[PDB]
């Protein structure tokens, strides 16, 4: 649009936090990513930007949403074809023991706008600033 | 904040604040290439249900600088 | 006569491909050698053919660990056929009930055991110790510990009150 956001934009900015409205976000997040790959496997839908040079990761965390960002930290899309959507990986597993890879390419201080910086760098009109450390691959 | 303002004041350390980086390669990426990824790990546990997974990407176990990656994957 | 290396073994393990295991055994009586040779196993990690049978698991039973154990009958090394375990200091001692009883498989836990494959080996490798530091599981370093704390109770009685070599319950 004009404001720049795509699709993946827009479902965030439409988010609210609540436990209802997790649910068909990140479903609905969840179905465009994979029916991108299948019209068109050459495209990489997340890196886009808007006009303030936000991806649809750092925009929920630019934001104060949570939900959504809890869930593309740990995304893991299972079935094949569509595998290296994820980010997530488990490696082994040993009965009880589960070892998985947490992925670090747009947080961890990489590129211009890391999620890291993003969300301590946030000048607190944004809630749950401090509820955004608490996810897995950020909090260890 | 502190750990942010340090790394931003320091240029050798920007080569170090690669936290775990590990450059691994993960799965296979259509037109049929490696990943090579930068990743994490972690650890947990699991009793109340028995545990199964679908999919793993090292079939033997532990990390001890050399692994067999699964037939599980696809390509 | 169709040739065999250790990659192409392992392969025909792995991908579950039974048509490339016909020939396996007269190779293995024209050069003259058995199932446990040096050659076989692989250097860095002592992996053999039935090892590399039970971690490559299709939908719960693999069908090539059938046939390995056919051949090593014919090559009458079973008993140290089924009791080659791996020598990497990580993994010292951990055999091939070790990982049946691990992957919940009655079965295969069965059919291992009747082939001299003996209960009383201890995996004393270093992901089986404690390793307060590191990653790992402990649960006791023994197959009977192993059946135990993963909560199987058919196998705990099993390994207990099998004929062929019965297990010892109070081993340490």
């Amino acid at each position: 649009d004009s404001v720049g956001n795509t699709v993946l934009h827009a479902l965030v900015e439409v988010a609210d936090n609540t436990a209802d409205n997790t649910k068909f976000v990140t479903s609905m997040y969840n179905e465009i990513l994979i029916l991108g790959a299948k019209l068109h496997p050459t495209l990489k839908l997340e890196e886009l930007i808007n006009k303030k040079g936000l991806t649809p990761l750092a925009l929920a965390a630019s934001s104060g949403k949570i939900g959504v960002l809890a869930y593309i930290l740990q995304r893991e899309i299972q079935e094949p074809e569509c595998r290296h959507l994820s980010r997530k990986f488990t490696e082994w597993a040993y009965g009880p023991v589960h070892s998985s890879l947490y992925d670090l390419s747009c947080i961890d201080t990489c590129e211009k706008n890391s999620v890291l910086e993003v969300i301590a760098y946030s000048s607190s009109e944004t809630p749950n600033r401090h509820d955004m450390l608490l996810v897995e691959p950020l909090n260890r | 904040i502190t750990i942010l303002d340090t790394e931003k004041s320091f240029l050798k350390c920007m080569r170090k604040a690669f936290r775990s980086g590990k450059l691994l390669q993960v799965g296979y990426t259509p037109d049929g290439k490696d990943d090579y990824r930068w990743c994490f790990r972690v650890d947990e546990v699991n009793w109340t249900t028995w545990n199964t997974n679908v999919g793993i990407i090292n079939e033997d176990p532990g990390n001890c600088e050399g692994v067999k990656r699964t037939l599980s994957f696809s390509l | 006569l169709k040739l065999y290396d250790r990659r192409s073994i392992f392969d025909a393990v792995a991908q579950n491909n039974c048509q490339e295991l016909e020939s396996l055994l007269p190779f293995l009586q024209k050069s003259r050698k058995r199932l446990t040779d040096s050659e076989f196993k692989d250097p860095e990690t002592g992996k053999t053919c039935l090892l590399k049978a039970m971690l490559n698991l299709h939908n719960g039973q693999n069908d090539t660990i059938s046939l390995l154990l056919d051949i090593a009958r014919q090559t009458d090394s079973l008993k140290e056929f089924v009791n080659a375990s791996y020598t990497d200091s990580y993994y010292k001692g951990q055999t091939a009930l070790h990982i049946a009883i691990e992957r919940r498989n009655m079965a295969l836990v069965t059919l291992l055991v009747e082939n001299g494959a003996d209960v009383q080996a201890a995996a004393n490798g270093d992901f089986f110790k404690k390793t307060k530091g590191r990653p790992g599981f402990y649960f006791g370093e023994l197959p009977l510990s192993l059946a135990a704390c993963t909560n199987q109770l058919a196998i705990v009685k099993f390994l207990l009150q099998n004929s062929w070599q019965p297990a010892d319950i109070s081993a340490r």
